[PDB]
């Protein structure tokens, strides 16, 4: 809203960078598209403009560093985990085998324009992974979302 | 560890959320 504490602010700070990789410190609609298309996902041009027109403000269009932070700052308002992770779940899970493999976590990372290394995702999966199966589920899932 | 759960978990949510509005 009109009040962002310095913690969704600093959330949105690394995956802003993760999101620009010209660090330009600006987001164009390739970008947030191209990014958000790697999710596995692949909506229509009209999703994305209608999508970036809405956080476009002054509907330049094309959003700042600070127009980002609103964009994960509205949904990070409602953060509903419940339907979050489940969606969330589904798109790093293209088995749908009901648990997240380092092979998938990995992929859809590195489709973020994401590079992390086998020792990165075995350490996020373990330290997700509470029963340490190499695996995170959904129970898992939530458990990590732990905002401590 | 954690930052990268809030990227990619965010970005599916948000992107899920904010098309949704559309
Ligand atoms: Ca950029
Ligand atoms: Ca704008
Ligand atoms: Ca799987
Ligand atoms: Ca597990």
């Amino acid at each position: 809203a009109d009040q962002l504490t310095e913690e969704q602010i600093a959330e949105f700070k690394e995956a802003f960078s993760l999101f620009d990789k010209d660090g330009d410190g600006t987001i164009t609609t390739k970008e947030l598209g191209t990014v958000m298309r790697s999710l596995g996902q692949n909506p229509t041009e009209a999703e994305l403009q209608d999508m970036i027109n809405e956080v476009d403000a002054d509907g330049n269009g094309t959003i700042d560093f600070p127009e980002f932070l609103t964009m994960m700052a509205r949904k990070m308002k409602d953060t509903d985990s419940e339907e979050e992770i489940r969606e969330a779940f589904r798109v790093f899970d293209k088995d749908g085998n009901g648990y997240i493999s380092a092979a998938e976590l990995r992929h859809v990372m590195t489709n973020l324009g994401e590079k992390l290394t086998d020792e990165e995702v075995d350490e996020m999966i373990r330290e997700a992974d509470i029963d340490g199966d190499g695996q995170v589920n959904y129970e898992e899932f939530v458990q990590m979302m732990t905002a401590k | 560890a954690k930052s990268k759960w809030k990227q990619a978990f965010n970005a599916t949510a948000v992107v899920r959320h904010m098309r949704k509005l559309q």
